[PDB]
């Protein structure tokens, strides 16, 4: 979906703040690491953040 | 409303209390009150309970105590020949008391075998003996709009309050209309009000041209009668001569406008001091509020589940629920000490565009239309560049160009404002400006516009009511009638039994009639006809004749004995239990989300904090909740807090570095610190404070420079 | 067969060709499909002729008086829209208007461009006393822009320059119902009726059982190839 | 995969909602109930529903029933008249006598919906569930309970009916003035709502948990809140959001059971109080030694947290809004259980002593006890209609 | 204190880092 | 965020030349300066000119003008 | 609403539009705002998707009561929301006014990207309850369903494989959506009364052993098991009970 | 042009040819019309074939046992409705069908006349032990009545006399929906985004597409003459 089953990830992953904050983590570089318009990162920095976060979170 | 205002009253006084020391009985009643003031009338503020409603009939005397008539009953026979009946000045008459009604018989005899009636405070029973002092109308305790509720008899107190305080202060509206149903007891009140305009004295109109009504220099028989019976300083010397002009649409002190309208036709007799214009709100010397609607309570695909009204876009088609506001703008010019400044007729990057409709001084040509950031007139400013800013002088000599910063803050009208301008009032040194001085001259000048209802207006009714909306619709979906004409109001069903107001059924249904057969009603509230649920016998009643002579007969059914059918569903089913319609009075208000409007993206910050800064205006801080940062923590993460509290708040160099950052590619970065803070210690410091405040990682912790 | 009774149809004050109109035989509820179907699509939409515009320059601006009138602008625009009319100028024209004296406003007493009319004469129109009255001149069109009031004859300034999306909208009330049958043998087949009724422009014919057409094309141009 | 299929209520949609989150991803179901509960709508759209006027219905004793009152009084005033036995006293009388008569009058109202329309709207509002409750349907259609005056006692003329005749002047009046006091305070306890839970987080903040590794034997066990009869509190549901070291002995009939810091949790509890065990402690914060916090472990599932809560958080500040900051709604029978001239047990009834007389006269004395199903008065020892040889107490008012 | 540092706007204590120091 | 962009690029954008006049003339005598250090300093301060200042300037105050030069910034107008 | 829709995020907004070189500068690559174009009004719904915002009623209330959500491009001078909460924020709607916060840091977007947001909540923190719930109109909407009328009372053997069969079976109507069917389904069915006790007897051979079960009617199989099941309620209950399963998670 | 845009189209195996479908230009959300109307017209006057019938011979009644069965006429009866099929025959046929032994019924395992195909086979559909099971025989139709099964075969008993009022239209799931798009401007232009399901006997392409004509013709044969 765009953003609904996110909300098991962060629940069942210890510390849930200290998640969001790696997340953020994520974010901030990847998006940084890359500003060249990357298409990939057309979209928000978190979500993706989020995501290949939460596939990889098997 | 400028009748209430006329009368309200407080103890607010130089003379009066506090407003907080004046702690209770202050607040309360006091069956003086009774008859005397108002229970209805109550700001429900921290400032209410205190504001006398003045009894609706009250008279005073020299030493300021109130009237109240106590009506005498000759142990069994009132009838209001007796004298009296006119005092109960403040108290009372140690005379167990009649209430206001109770079954009077036919000249009087009252019946009431035993009647409950009030020695003072106190209310015993009695019987026709011991009394005699009695209603002179069943509502001696109201004030200007507690009377609007047709029906007040069958709606709680409780109930009864803010709702009957909405129509005190209801907007007005472009066209107006009686209402519908009928207690009716106000028309006089209207013309107390004076929107409305009597003769003076009298005449059988001429011309009544629109700008120019006349028992006036008519020349003409509103003259005669305008002499009817002649008099002397009236000038009944030569064709009479009742001189005096309309109004039209005018600033009102809350901007509100209205523009009356001439009446009556030519020719066409008059009497003494009978109101012949129509203002405001009235066709006819009575209170046009607002219109009459079909009113199918119905909890349909939501859309509104409280509180929430719906409606459909044939309102705006119906070219009713139409404000109209005008409001001042002005401007004005400085003459600097700074080396004085004026208006101009432009300065740059002024489009003609902008400059054109425009005039000759900068100024702004009247009945012009007007739309969004518009232009008013040419403020002409001084900005000189003695210390020329680090690129100045040269971009200026480099980009090629050597302008000057002779300046201009010339007046842009608010965004949206897509009204056609409309009067200008505005003078100069010459008639002397009546000047606030040290300034040089006028501008003030306005517009208004026609404009309809929207979603979000604070529409409802005049008997505990408040009401907005969401989406309107089309004029189709909406659900119809088997006689075949759509509704156009829903509302929710279950709104009502519990506001406790039943009766809004009534009108509803009163009025149902009066639209199926053109009824009239004009009669006091409460049921006191017989003593019991007469207006039952009513509602049932005109109907019943009504739709025995509707033809159809169908808009009433023995078996939906105040219901009606509903087919009419999403594709115009059956809905299914027969749900009752009908009409109401919905009556709308100003919140309009015009003027309640808010939001913005910083701007100038304060002064003193230097933080921006909400007065509720177009750069109105979003205003703030703390007991929100008393639940914005119970998460934490400060973050937000951390910004939320800096950059918007202290961080010069933090906020702009926000707006660099995403504008810059940048991560926002880090706080600033703040610096009320370093503000708040400063006065501290001087207060007598220290402190050592640093590091302390540092050789010997230290003082870390937090100034 | 699944037909159209023409029936009950009147022939008095044009407005509302009281119309009820029936077609009795449809299997079943397949024709309250159509009764909602025109319903709205009836009050869909008639592209129509209607007054949109107003010179009058009495004011340029559109809250002054004009006198003689006893009746404003706010009044005047307002007597536009119960105006009645129709052209197939599918292009805008105008009339003015001068009469003076003092008058009421024989409708009809108006200024006519090809095909214009006062579908009905006679509405009052405007009083006025002996003083000159003044022109009122306007566009005319025929749309179904029966909704939006701004813009349009606006960011074209043309002096005396009011316009408003009028009602061209001839058709009002209108309604139906229907009912189980007889004929079961044949199934319980069942009926429906309508009425429509209209301005007394533009009949049912022209108007319901034109919008009849409007659909039966526009409902599905293509076979639903989907 | 579960089908269920009664009535629906509120409350099944409220646990509903909450058996579906207590087990799916919080967004996954708070998702849910939002499609069906739109849906919610256009049914009831279909349906449709509304109001009538005499929707306003009158239980119709109610002329009856009512002037049944009337005599009441009648004797108690029309006959007091001798002085023989007095004034204040009746009086007291009479004003009793109105609200009770007046009880049993609603108490008709109470079945006469009861089995008036199974699809009525007044009924599809309330009993169901909906904005309308009892005390709201007494005055919307029974008589409308005789209260007080001015100050605190009740002015000689009383409240009097439903609405639906509508309202004489006199009491309309003694009620302009109950509500105009309900205003005012409403707005002070503005105030009081402000200061509660502000001064109420100064004490609760600052407080956060740091930690769970806590060693804690410490806490308080409970038993339900229990006044009297009443189960004053279930307990199967309110032991839980929280943990407990010391475990559970139901009569050894069974087996011990969550063992130690066991998070408490819902079924855990359901049963366990429901099943029949009834006493235990805990580990909550009154305890569990902790730096300028509470252990975690002192803590459990908090009321959101729908399982341990994480850590690092003021929980106090939160804890201090719940209390006051709702408690603002402070005042200052339905959905029908048995009857409602309510629990009594066999047989004698109050009457106090000099400030009645009237005979048949006298004010509230205090609940005497050992409630008996189907009430009858003031007794003990197994009557008819239901039957059992308990008990105390009465949810009686 | 939370509200301490709130005065500031130093971050708080209870917020990642608090504890992930 | 306007300032510092423009006042920065009236520098960032000097990128139409060499840097004979693109390292000096860039900000007149002054800019960034208070404003000053002049046509003498630069005399020697440079290229132990006197002349080659006003030429060079020029030609780099041209460098720009020319709309096509540093035409990265003509919404300028200013 | 628009009205405030491009204050909101002008800041991530100028940069775009810019930034994918729409434009270029400040004050004169703005252009377009003030323009009046469309290209702001759909690239910033392009930059407004995925852009968390949250919000608060006049009086800030409980934690829950500044709760987040993904804000709409919408027009209009009022707000949008979501009934189903009002009551946490209780923001009733009678000239209800309360106010559009929005995050500003990145991760600012965090404190609402998957923890401060209308979905990270189904329960007051307050209490064990979940106070989200479809409002009492709504659960009118369910309540009648549920409810029956003695008029309609029809479909005597109307039973089937209790799929969208009785859906159809009412879309088909000449059903009451209360008239009660025995619909089939061996899986728990919370039946409105007890359904597991000896009713009506059957009890035969070749398996059987028939017992009303008042609201359900297997016949057994000695050898074989439980199959009819027979769940007896209107098509309409199990229409209430179908949309549910999958709403929350098919 | 006021026009279909096929769009996405799975059909899956087929049962819901899930097919969400679009077209694009409404001015004005009178597109809904059509969806509601079609919504219901869509599965109106449809011509689904399906069964009436059924010829337990052995057990002429209508309770009783039939052994082998793990599962009676009453559920074997039950397991008719769910059985699904197509013919043109336009005219009554039979199945028959003996299998014997221990057997689940294929579907598939049939009995049939001209097109009657298990449009899709595999339906469980009837247990048995190895005792001999028995025929089961019956009607096969087109119809658009599932609402009366009273005087049904009960006309004269052919066999067997047992007959069932079959339920059929093929699409028992679909959703229709429509959005205000942009293009405003001229009008407040809207798109019709609408499903249907089906069986898995006829796709939308031949059922939506019908149902289209089915009306428009039907719906106006005419110009409501009038």
């Amino acid at each position: 979906q765009i953003m609904h089953r996110a909300e098991d990830l962060i629940s069942a992953a210890s510390n849930r703040y200290r998640i969001t904050v790696q997340v953020a983590n994520r974010a901030k570089r990847r998006r940084y690491e890359e500003f060249e318009s990357a298409e990939d990162a057309m979209m928000k920095p978190v979500l993706r953040a989020i995501i290949e976060m939460s596939d990889e979170l098997t | 409303a400028e009748l209430t205002h006329k009368r309200r009253l407080s103890a607010l006084g130089p003379g009066g209390l506090t407003r907080e020391r004046a702690g209770f009985a202050v607040r309360d009643i006091h069956p003086s009150h009774y008859g005397r003031i108002c229970p209805i009338e109550t700001p429900e503020g921290p400032n209410a309970g205190l504001i006398g409603s003045l009894a609706t009939h009250a008279r005073v005397n020299q030493y300021g105590f109130l009237e109240t008539p106590f009506r005498p009953v000759e142990n069994g026979r009132v009838r209001f020949d007796q004298p009296a009946a006119y005092m109960t000045a403040d108290e009372e008459d140690d005379l167990r008391v009649a209430p206001g009604d109770i079954p009077v018989d036919e000249n009087g005899y009252i019946i009431g075998p035993q009647v409950p009636v009030r020695y003072r405070q106190e209310f015993s029973t009695t019987t026709p003996e011991q009394v005699d002092y009695v209603a002179v109308s069943p509502v001696q305790i109201v004030s200007v709009a507690t009377s609007m509720i047709p029906f007040l008899e069958h709606d709680d107190a409780n109930r009864a309050l803010m709702g009957s305080n909405m129509q005190r202060q209801a907007v007005p509206l472009l066209k107006p209309e009686r209402p519908l149903v009928g207690t009716g007891l106000e028309a006089q009140g209207a013309r107390d009000s004076g929107m409305v305009i009597v003769s003076r004295t009298d005449g059988d109109v001429v011309y009544v041209d629109a700008t120019e009504i006349r028992v006036r220099v008519s020349g003409q028989l509103p003259t005669a009668s305008g002499k009817s019976t002649d008099n002397g300083q009236l000038t009944s010397q030569k064709g009479q001569e009742i001189r005096y002009t309309v109004s039209k649409y005018q600033r009102s002190n809350q901007d509100t406008c209205l523009n009356q309208k001439p009446l009556v036709r030519i020719g066409e007799r008059v009497v003494a001091g009978q109101v012949l214009a129509d203002g405001s709100s009235t066709e006819g010397g009575e209170l046009a509020l607002g219109q009459n609607i079909v009113v199918a309570y119905m909890p349909w695909e939501g859309y509104n589940y409280e509180d929430a009204i719906l409606i459909s876009e044939r309102l705006v088609q119906d070219d009713i629920y139409t404000s109209i506001h005008i409001e001042k703008y002005e401007i004005e010019a400085r003459q600097t000490k700074l080396g004085p400044e004026e208006i101009t007729r432009e300065i740059p990057n002024v489009g003609e565009d902008a400059l054109r409709q425009l005039d000759e001084q900068g100024i702004i040509r009247i009945g012009a239309w007007v739309e969004a950031g518009d232009i008013l007139v040419g403020k002409v400013t001084p900005k000189g560049e003695s210390d020329q800013p680090p690129e100045e002088k040269l971009l200026r000599a480099i980009f090629g160009e050597k302008a000057r910063d002779v300046r201009d803050n010339s007046l842009r009208v608010p965004n949206g404002e897509k009204g056609r301008v409309v009067d200008v009032r505005l003078f100069t040194r010459e008639q002397g400006d009546e000047l606030p001085p040290g300034a040089n001259m006028v501008v003030r000048v306005y517009v208004a516009q026609k404009r309809k209802i929207q979603v979000g207006d604070k529409m409802a009714g005049r008997h505990g009511n408040k009401g907005i909306i969401s989406r309107i619709l089309p004029i189709e979906d909406m659900p119809y009638l088997p006689d075949g004409s759509p509704v156009d109001i829903v509302l929710n069903p279950l709104g009502v039994p519990s506001r406790m107001n039943v009766g809004q059924v009534f009108e509803c249904l009163l009025g149902w009639a009066g639209h199926t057969l053109g009824v009239r009603f004009k009669i006091t509230p409460f049921d006191e006809m017989y003593g019991e649920e007469s207006s039952r016998r009513i509602v049932h009643g005109k109907l019943q004749e009504a739709r025995d002579e509707t033809g159809k007969d169908w808009v009433y059914n023995p078996d939906d004995p105040g219901k009606i059918m509903v087919y009419d569903g999403r594709t115009g089913e059956a809905f299914d239990r027969p749900v009752t319609i009908g009409v109401a009075y919905m009556l709308k208000l100003v919140h309009l989300v015009d003027d309640k409007i808010h939001a913005r993206s910083t701007g100038p910050y304060s002064l003193v904090t230097q933080q921006p800064l909400g007065g509720k205006a177009q750069q109105g801080g979003q205003r703030f909740g703390e007991m929100e940062v008393w639940a914005l923590e119970a998460f934490g993460a400060a973050y937000t807090l951390q910004e939320l509290l800096t950059v918007k708040s202290d961080d010069m160099q933090g906020r702009n570095e926000a707006l660099n950052a995403i504008v810059k590619g940048k991560a926002i970065p880090r706080p600033g610190t703040p610096e009320s803070f370093k503000v708040l210690m400063r006065e501290l410091q001087s207060l007598g404070l220290d402190i050592a405040v640093h590091k302390v990682e540092t050789q010997a912790d230290g003082s870390s420079l937090d100034v | 067969q699944f037909q159209i009774e023409c029936v009950e149809s009147n022939t008095e004050e044009s407005r509302n060709h009281y119309s009820k109109f029936i077609l009795e035989p449809l299997e079943r509820g397949q024709g309250t499909t159509v009764g909602n179907a025109l319903r709205r699509v009836l009050l869909s939409n008639l592209e129509g002729t209607a007054v949109t515009a107003v010179r009058i320059a009495g004011v340029s601006h559109e809250f002054a008086t004009v006198p003689g009138v006893r009746e404003d602008v706010l009044e005047i625009i307002m007597r536009m829209k119960e105006v009645i009319l129709k052209s197939y100028s599918s292009q805008a024209q105008i009339g003015r208007l001068l009469v003076n004296g003092p008058t009421t406003i024989t409708a009809s007493h108006f200024d006519l461009p090809s095909e214009v009319e006062v579908i009905d004469p006679t509405q009052y129109v405007a009083t006025i006393a002996e003083g000159g009255k003044l022109e009122m001149e306007f566009r005319i069109e025929r749309g179904k822009g029966y909704r939006t009031v701004e813009r349009g004859r606006e960011e074209a300034t043309s002096l005396d320059f009011l316009q408003i999306d009028s009602i061209f909208m001839p058709v009002r009330k209108v309604n139906y119902s229907v009912e189980e049958v007889r004929a079961d043998g044949s199934i319980p087949k069942d009926r429906l009726l309508l009425e429509v009724w209209t301005n007394g422009s533009i009949s049912p014919q022209e108007a319901l059982s034109s919008a009849a057409g409007i659909l039966v094309d526009l409902f599905n141009p293509l076979k639903d190839i989907s | 995969m579960i089908f269920r299929n009664r009535v629906v209520d509120k409350g099944q949609l409220r646990n509903l909602i909450s058996w579906a989150f207590t087990h799916y991803g919080t967004a996954r179901t708070a998702v849910m109930a939002d499609k069906l509960k739109d849906l919610g709508f256009r049914y009831a759209t279909r349906a449709g529903v509304s109001i009538s006027v005499d929707d306003l219905m009158v239980p119709p004793s109610k002329r009856s029933l009512l002037e049944a009152a009337e005599e009441e009084i009648r004797a108690t005033e029309v006959r007091y008249q001798r002085g023989e036995i007095t004034e204040v006293e009746r009086f007291q009388k009479v004003i009793d006598t109105w609200n009770g008569t007046s009880e049993a009058l609603k108490d008709e109202v109470v079945t006469h919906f009861k089995q008036t329309n199974p699809l009525n709207s007044v009924y599809m509002m309330a009993f169901s569930g909906a904005r309308g409750n009892i005390s709201q349907v007494r005055q919307l259609v029974g008589m409308r309970g005789l209260m007080a005056d001015p100050q605190g006692e009740i002015i000689d003329l009383p409240i009097k009916t439903n609405f639906r005749e509508g309202l004489t002047v006199t009491e309309y009046i003694i009620s302009s003035y109950g509500a105009r006091k309900g205003l005012v305070d409403t707005a002070l306890r503005t105030a009081d709502s402000g200061y509660l839970t502000r001064r109420l987080v100064d004490v609760s903040q600052d407080v956060i948990i740091r930690e769970i590794d806590c060693g804690t034997t410490r806490g308080i066990p409970v038993r339900p809140m229990t006044e009297g009869s009443k189960t004053l509190i279930k307990l199967s549901t309110r032991l839980l959001g929280r943990v407990v070291g010391e475990d559970v002995i139901h009569p050894k009939t069974k087996e011990v059971i969550a063992p130690r810091n066991t998070p408490i949790s819902d079924d855990l509890a359901k049963e366990i109080e429901k099943a029949g065990v009834a006493e235990v402690v805990v580990r909550s914060p009154l305890t569990c030694e902790a730096a300028r916090s509470v252990c975690q472990h002192c803590y459990g599932w908090s009321l959101a947290h729908a399982k341990m809560v994480d850590l690092g958080e003021a929980v106090g500040i939160i804890a201090a809004q719940s209390i006051g900051e709702p408690g603002t709604q402070l005042t200052m029978q339905q959905v029908r259980s048995k009857m409602d001239g309510t629990i009594k047990l066999p047989r004698k009834l109050r009457t106090r002593t000099h400030r009645t007389r009237h005979g048949e006269d006298a004010l509230f004395v205090e609940s005497n006890g050992i409630m008996i199903l189907e009430p009858r008065k003031e007794g003990s020892e197994t009557p008819a209609p239901q039957e059992i040889h308990v008990t105390q107490g009465s949810t009686i008012y | 204190g939370l509200k301490e540092n709130v005065i500031i706007g130093r971050l708080i204590p209870a917020g990642t880092g608090y504890n992930t120091y | 965020v306007s300032k510092n962009l423009l006042r920065e690029d009236l520098e960032k954008v000097l990128d139409s030349l060499s840097p004979r006049e693109r390292d000096v003339l860039r900000l007149r005598y002054g800019l960034d300066d208070g404003r000053m250090k002049t046509l003498e300093e630069i005399g020697q301060i440079f290229n132990v000119t006197r002349e080659r200042i006003r030429q060079i300037e020029a030609k780099a105050l041209r460098k720009l003008r020319h709309p096509n030069r540093n035409s990265v910034l003509k919404e300028y107008i200013r | 609403p628009r009205e405030m829709a491009i204050e909101l995020f002008q800041p991530f907004v100028i940069n775009r539009l810019i930034r994918s070189g729409m434009v270029n500068n400040i004050k004169a690559a703005k252009k377009l705002i003030s323009r009046n174009d469309p290209s702001v009004w759909d690239v910033l719904e392009e930059v407004i998707e995925g852009h968390p915002v949250m919000l608060n009623r006049a009086p800030t209330l409980h934690r829950l009561g500044i709760q987040a959500f993904e804000p709409i491009l919408v027009e209009g001078r009022a707000i949008q929301l979501h009934p189903l909460v009002c009551p946490a924020f209780n923001a009733d709607f009678d000239g209800d006014q309360m106010a559009v916060h929005v995050p500003l840091s990145l991760e600012s977007q965090a404190e609402a990207r998957l923890l401060m947001l209308a979905s990270n909540n189904i329960l007051s923190p307050a209490t064990g309850r979940p106070i989200i719930t479809p409002s009492q109109d709504m659960v009118l909407g369910a309540y009648y369903l549920t409810a029956e009328n003695p008029g309609a009372t029809k479909g005597a053997g109307k039973y089937f494989a209790s799929l969208d069969d009785v859906i159809m079976a009412f879309q088909q109507e000449q059903i009451d959506l209360h008239a009660y069917v025995y619909v089939r389904f061996d899986g728990d069915v919370e039946s409105d009364q007890p359904d597991t006790e000896p009713v009506k007897v059957t009890t035969n051979e070749d398996g059987s052993r028939t017992v009303l079960y008042k609201y359900r009617r297997v016949r057994e199989d000695a050898q074989g098991n439980v199959i009819s099941q027979y769940i007896y309620t209107t098509p309409g209950r199990v229409i209430y009970n179908k949309a549910i399963q999958e709403a929350l998670a098919s």
